């Protein structure tokens, strides 16, 4: 009823600090919002499919969005970064009990996100190296 | 193998930072942290299993290197680098700690400023902030370094070398070289004190310092002569003061040629307008440590110098804005007069009175004619308000040379001011804006009430017209001021223990009220809000005033205790700056000095004058020992001498001075009292601290104290020396080791471990209240009382806000603090301290 | 001035003395403040004017400032300290009789604009009280509720309701040491602490630090307690008061700790920075009174002490060192003592109320460490809090910035989840179920619009049986 409501707080304030996404300086020198990623972490332990699945939705916006502008670009690749390494603990700190509850979700909501960074990628020489190498990981 | 290559690593790199600029440099700083803190655990662990702990000259040569490149990194303009140095600090501090564990005198003999590092830590644990609000920072700390070393003497010469390059390219040569320049500038003037003792380096920057406040250059030479006044008024070291007195006033000597005619050059008027500015700023705040170098140098003939220059510029919107300034110098000048030292003071305050009196001129805008001459009016303001505080306690003096008499030149002199005073208040009636007028006419007011009050004799008959003035609120300023002089009889007439003795007699109860629990409330407010720059007159106030109603204790138990228990340090506190060393220092030399004449005065008659110690040495050191000399000899006429002094010291415990009982007794009590609220004894704390405080000092340099006449012959100077060490540790009840000079004497040390407790037993086993021994002689101390008086007064508002957050439980309706402030407005405003005699001295 | 200089009179030199500094005190700015003319640098200029044979003044400035009862007891006082210094050096002087006199047959009836300053003045100069004057007070207080509700004029009657209340603080000291009313005024002063009004409340608690003091130079508490002294004293008139119970939402007879300190919560809202300091000090005289009792050290955790020492949590230094949380003597929060579901969760709902009002860095990061170790200590009965923490928590999850006050609340969230997913034992109705669904309203914010909770018809009822009660005639 209500704590449902506090981890979408915890959920969303992890969209709006995405460098894509503007920075006001709520980082506060990256104190604040890298407390606001351990809790999101901790949280996942106990709400696996909720947080999980709003990981995906997160990432599918950033992905299929529009910029110009070198600079924009370093924040769309810089973003991305950050959200797959979240990501990954989520799925790698689960308790090992063969939680194998999550059936709908995969098939069309998260792998068709993650393949697209396997696919070789000329857009950069070093850029694309990185994330493969990061979604590779989560896959 | 480990201390000696490590060091040597050390060596090679703390050589390079201080070489030149580099981009990495902030890196290295931090990778150079972190090989200190390695260092330090390898010495604990080292230290536990073996003391052994090698010191190679490669060791000490390196420890060395290394603080001059911790100070150099003070003034990087980075932001990042100063605050990681300054962290750095505190590594050092405790690498003297693991090689020593007796902070009493090891800790602060390997480190001598062991106190100011501990405090640059603090600081760097402070939120971020600007370049500016941070170099204010390390500044106020530089300032308090005392001792000079290696470390200090060194990177002042260093630093110097790049600062005095930097100028010729800035200068000879036709913004981020300026900021660095700006630095250096700040850390030189900060840290001056140390290098201090013709010639000298130091001299030598004061010489360039003097030369850019008159920099005329086309592209930066604005913000040189900026900056320069900012840093020197604001930011020199306080010990600097004297060397910089004297040389602004070598420098505006020359601007009077023979017979005394001025010389406007249009850079003498841009010199002697900085020198003002300067002069207002080092005069106008308080620095903690200035208050025995303020008052070391005269600075009247530079003052009379000044406005005898500007008395010559004439009338323009220029020349009259630097009168203003100068007018508003002197009034600050007036204010720190009990800090100042003055050869002839009633000759300098009537000398100035005549000058400023001339600029008063009123009407000279409406002559004027013009719209921007508005200036002329704040000139009046000014120059009044100057003559009000020159006139305040002033008797008149007819500069002499003139057949007039005495008392018939003084009449004539009083005339003079009074009809001019007169003049300028008929030209303020409301008839003949209306803000302007009325500060003016309320000073005018004012220096005559001022000119009377100090010249009733010379000058009644001149006034008494004042009655019947047009103006009815000048008639009842004047109808107050001769009923001030009807209180105050003509002479002494011996009415001060009669008319007086009973007008303060509440002030005093007072401040003595026993605070429930015994907190004295009034005496611990009083301690807070006080400034430091007059905590040198606190103590003196306090110890007299409370002594005197024999309760000495009770104002020390309040004292020492909170320190104590705040602070670990115990008993080593009390040997920094702060209001509770300063009562320790003021008893110690005004009840205690009695004491040692009458011990050491005999005895150092004999080693010095007679016969028998005609041809002695005490020189028992192998390596300076010289071919003639003999050991043995040299040894047992020491050993001889420790008897005569150790055995006196033991039998005067009768004669020791009651002042002082009381202060090791509190020692005693609130040391005691510190173990039981945490095999250490309390009476070994006391009496060592009272040897090393109070004795040693005297026995070590005993012409400096005033015991002797004239300074000891080499010879007897090094026996002194080295019978201290033998006197210290048989207090400190310790043995001789590592040092095999002294190692013979360590039975004659052990023998005596008993016969000094029993010493110390006797001065520190007085009653915590001394209700066996009691007196009541009750001194009157008007002289005293009248410094209190002055004191309460000028504090007023912050006292009243202190006592009111307290004495929750039980409002302040009728608590100590509603008690000042009705008998403060019963008394009255304080006095005027009277003109000073002397040259300025100290306790 | 014409005291000192009198010849008629013959005061000794020490009487002359207090004169003489009475005389400076009455000129200092704070006498001006309490006499209304502040910013007057002169009282005489203003009095006299030059040209009064010539025209007629014009008055100005038609805004005057309001005068408060409480000025009017330190010029009351002050003038009864002079007149009491010159009757010692004058023989049988009847200057105090005659004074008392006068101030009777103004307090006893009915009049708008000199009752209510009469009353204050009775009061202060009086040496004697009977039962039958002070039940006429009681009596006033009773009707000045009734008139206050039943028509707009309030602000006429609230004065009449304060100045009986000041009275009756000055009064109690001199009553009968055997008489039954120094408990029946307890009642009183809680009754005054229920009509949410700054100015009523502020004179309430005055009625009450004095009435537990009185209480215990006669040593009423020596083998007893203060709930039982007070809750003895109100069971003949049980009936009336357990209708006031239901309408505030603090139940009495279920905890009686808990309902008063209920009370005393509001206390730290009050505007004026010397009423909220003595709060603090009834709470530490409460807390001494209910352990020497049970001889409990005066800072042991029980059953009884709990609610006090969650209010002293914020204030005092002392409570935060001797009751320190578990997971850094004893410990607050206790699972081997605080058994009761019912006491464990009155003590919640304190230190959510607590946060909820608070504005203060300092205080909110000392009370959300507890709230967070609390979580994982009770998670049973934690639910029956979420409401009073879920607004202001959303909030400090999005915005705040500050690591000191952000790992506390994160503590909570990752402890709710974890214990989600049983059926809910307990709701957030469970306090209704015994009484204490008014605790986290009454401790609000005083309101501005001063309207009495028009409950007040019960509190007339329960004043006009008190009476009857105990002052039969
Ligand atoms: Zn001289």
């Amino acid at each position: 009823h209500r704590p449902v409501e506090w981890v979408q707080a915890v959920v969303s304030r992890f969209d709006e600090q995405l460098p894509i996404k503007t920075g006001q300086q709520n980082t506060h020198t990256k104190v604040s919002t890298e407390h606001n990623k351990e809790c999101l972490i901790n949280i996942s332990k106990y709400k696996f499919s909720l947080v999980i699945s709003g990981l995906t939705t997160i990432l599918k916006n950033v992905n299929n969005m529009r910029i110009f502008g070198e600079a924009a670009e370093k924040n769309l690749y810089l973003s991305q970064l950050i959200i797959l390494d979240t990501l990954e603990k989520c799925l790698a700190g689960q308790p090992k009990d063969t939680m194998r509850l999550d059936e709908t979700m995969l098939v069309k909501q998260l792998l068709p996100e993650i393949c697209h960074f396997l696919h070789t990628c000329r857009e950069g020489n070093q850029h694309a190296a990185e994330l493969r190498n990061s979604a590779s990981g989560v896959l | 193998t480990f201390w000696e290559i490590s060091s040597q690593m050390l060596f090679y790199i703390c050589k390079k930072l201080t070489s030149h600029q580099m981009l990495s440099s902030t890196e290295i700083l931090k990778w150079l942290r972190e090989i200190l803190i390695c260092r330090n655990k390898f010495l604990l662990k080292n230290k536990q299993a073996d003391r052994s702990s090698g010191t190679p000259p490669i060791c000490r040569q390196a420890q060395t290197k290394l603080e001059v490149a911790l100070y150099m990194f003070l003034w990087n303009p980075d932001t990042e680098a100063v605050l990681v140095a300054m962290s750095c600090f505190r590594h050092l501090c405790e690498e003297a700690d693991i090689r020593c564990g007796v902070d009493e005198v090891s800790v602060h003999n390997l480190l001598p400023n062991y106190n100011t590092f501990m405090e640059f830590a603090s600081v760097s644990n402070m939120m971020s902030t600007g370049r500016a609000a941070l170099q204010k920072r390390v500044m106020a700390l530089l300032r308090r370094i005392e001792h000079p070393t290696a470390g200090n003497t060194e990177a002042w010469e260093d630093t110097h070398a790049k600062w005095e390059q930097a100028t010729k390219l800035i200068l000879n040569y036709p913004t981020d070289s300026l900021q660095e320049w700006i630095n250096m500038t700040g850390f030189l003037c900060a840290l001056g004190g140390v290098c201090l003792q013709a010639d000298t380096p130091v001299s030598k920057f004061m010489d360039r310092l003097l030369s850019l406040m008159v920099c005329n250059h086309e592209k930066v030479g604005l913000q040189i002569r900026t900056n320069v006044k900012d840093l020197v008024g604001l930011e020199l070291s306080p010990a600097l003061y004297p060397m910089l007195f004297n040389k602004l006033k070598n420098t505006i000597s020359k601007f009077f040629d023979s017979q005394g005619q001025v010389l406007l050059t249009d850079t003498n008027t841009q010199f002697v307008e900085q020198t003002i500015a300067i002069m207002k700023n080092l005069l106008d705040n308080h620095t903690e440590g200035s208050s025995e170098h303020l008052g070391q140098a005269s600075i009247e003939t530079m003052m009379l110098n000044l406005v005898r220059y500007v008395r010559v510029l004439g009338n323009m919107v220029h020349a009259i804005q630097i009168k203003t300034k100068l007018c508003q110098l002197v009034e600050v000048m007036m204010a720190r007069r009990d800090d100042l030292s003055f050869c002839q003071e009633m000759k300098f305050r009537n000398k100035m009175v005549e000058y400023l009196t001339d600029w008063v001129m009123g009407t000279s805008n409406q002559a004027a004619d013009d719209d921007v001459k508005c200036l002329t009016r704040d000139l009046d303001q000014a120059s009044m308000e100057a003559v009000v505080s020159l006139l305040a306690g002033l008797p008149l003096q007819p500069e002499e040379g003139d057949g007039v008499e005495l008392m018939e030149a003084k009449s004539q002199l009083f005339l003079k001011y009074f009809t001019l005073f007169m003049n300028l208040l008929n030209d303020c009636s409301e008839v003949e804006m209306s803000r302007r007028l009325a500060s003016l006419r309320h000073c005018t007011v004012l220096a005559m009430s001022n000119l009377l009050n100090a010249n009733v004799d010379s000058g009644l008959m001149h006034s008494i017209g004042l009655g019947y003035h047009k103006d009815l609120q000048t008639r009842a300023t004047f109808m107050e001021v001769l009923t001030k002089i009807l209180q105050q009889g003509t002479e002494f007439d011996t009415l001060a223990e009669t008319v007086l003795a009973d007008r303060f007699e509440r002030l005093v109860e007072l401040v003595t009220m026993m605070g429930d629990q015994g907190e004295l409330p009034i005496a611990m407010a009083l301690a807070n809000v006080v400034p430091c720059s007059q905590w040198d007159e606190l103590a003196r106030v306090l110890v007299t005033l409370f002594d005197s109603r024999h309760l000495l204790y009770q104002l020390l138990w309040n004292m020492f205790s909170k320190e104590v228990e705040l602070a670990d340090s115990m008993q080593t506190l009390f040997r920094g700056n702060s209001l509770a060393s300063k009562i320790m220092t003021f008893c110690f030399k005004v009840y205690g000095a009695t004491y040692l004449q009458k011990l050491l005065d005999p005895l150092l008659r004999i080693v010095i004058t007679s016969s028998d110690w005609q041809h002695v040495s005490f020189e028992v050191d192998p390596t300076r020992l010289e071919p003639s000399e003999s050991l043995e000899e040299n040894q047992r006429n020491l050993l001889q001498m420790t008897e005569k002094f150790f055995h006196a010291i033991i039998s005067s415990s009768s004669e020791f001075p009651p002042q002082l009982r009381s202060v090791c007794h509190c020692l005693y009590q609130a040391t005691c009292h510190s173990l039981l609220n945490k095999p250490q004894n309390s009476i070994g704390a006391v009496g060592s601290a009272m040897f090393l405080r109070f004795i040693n000092p005297a026995i070590v340099s005993p012409y400096e104290a005033g015991i002797l006449d004239k300074k000891p012959p080499p010879r007897i100077e090094r026996g002194l020396k080295l019978m201290s060490k033998i006197l210290q540790s048989i207090a400190n009840h310790v043995l001789f080791t590592k040092e095999e000079h002294m190692r013979p004497f360590n039975d004659f040390v052990k023998s005596n471990f008993d016969a000094a407790r029993r010493f110390f037993l006797d001065i520190a086993s007085d009653c915590p209240t001394s209700d066996a021994v009691n007196h009541s002689l009750s001194f009157i101390s008007d002289g005293n009382v009248l410094a209190l008086h002055r004191l309460l007064w000028n504090n007023q508002e912050k006292i009243g806000q202190y006592l009111s957050s307290n004495r929750d439980h039980k409002a302040v309706g009728r608590r100590p603090f509603d008690k000042m402030a009705t008998l403060l407005a019963y008394l009255g405003p304080p006095e005027h301290k009277p003109v000073a005699d002397t040259h300025w001295s100290s306790l | 001035h014409s005291l000192c200089t009198c010849s008629q009179l013959h005061f000794s030199e020490e009487t002359k003395q207090v004169l003489r500094l009475s005389l400076t005190e009455f000129s200092l700015p704070k006498f001006y403040l309490l006499f209304g003319i502040s910013k007057v640098k002169s009282a005489a200029v203003i009095a006299f004017r030059s040209s009064y044979r010539d025209r007629s003044f014009s008055p100005g400035s038609y805004e005057r400032e309001t005068f408060a009862l409480t000025s009017l007891e330190t010029v009351t006082e002050a003038l009864l300290e002079i007149m009491e210094a010159c009757m010692r050096d004058i023989p049988t002087c009847k200057w105090l009789d005659q004074w008392t006199e006068l101030a009777q047959r103004f307090a006893f009836q009915y009049n708008p604009s000199l009752q209510p300053r009469a009353l204050v003045v009775f009061g202060c100069i009086s040496k004697r009280v009977s039962h039958g004057q002070i039940k006429q007070i009681i009596r006033i207080l009773s009707k000045a509720l009734e008139s206050c509700l039943k028509g707009p004029d309030t602000y006429n009657s609230q004065v009449l309701i304060e100045a009986t209340v000041i009275a009756l603080t000055k009064l109690q000291p001199l009553l009968n040491k055997d008489s039954p009313l120094h408990k029946a005024l307890f009642w009183v002063a809680v009754a005054v602490l229920q009509l949410d009004e700054v100015n009523l409340y502020s004179a309430g608690t005055a009625l009450l630090e004095q009435n537990l003091h009185t209480l215990d130079s006669l040593r009423i508490f020596n083998d007893k307690s203060p709930e039982e002294v007070f809750m003895a004293i109100r069971n003949p008139l049980e009936w009336h008061c357990k209708q006031m119970d239901h309408f505030v939402g603090l139940n009495f007879n279920s905890n009686f700790n808990f309902a008063l300190v209920g009370h005393l919560l509001k206390g730290y809202r009050h505007p004026s920075p010397a009423i909220v300091a003595r709060t603090v000090r009834i709470l530490h005289t409460l807390l001494t009174l209910v352990n020497k009792h049970r001889n409990c050290d005066k800072f042991e955790v029980n059953t009884q002490s709990v609610a006090y020492l969650a209010a002293l949590l914020t204030v005092s230094e002392e409570v935060r060192s001797r009751c320190s949380l578990k997971h850094r003597s004893n410990v607050l929060l206790d699972e081997e003592v605080l058994t009761d579901p019912k006491i464990q969760a009155l003590l919640l709902t304190v230190l959510a109320t607590l946060v909820k009002y608070t504005t203060d860095e300092f205080d909110q990061r000392i009370l959300y460490e507890y709230l967070a170790e609390a979580s994982v200590v009770f998670p049973k009965v934690f639910p029956v809090v979420h409401n009073l923490l879920d607004s202001k928590i959303n909030t400090l999850l999005s915005l705040c910035q500050d690591p000191n006050l952000l790992n506390p609340i994160h503590g909570i969230v990752q402890s709710v989840v974890y214990h989600e997913e049983s059926p809910p034992q307990y709701q957030t109705s469970y306090l209704q179920s015994f009484g204490f669904n008014g605790l986290w309203r009454f401790a609000g914010p005083f309101s501005k619009q001063t309207q009495i909770p028009d409950y007040a018809e019960l509190i007339v009822k329960f004043l006009d049986a008190l009476i009857d009660t105990y002052l039969p005639g």
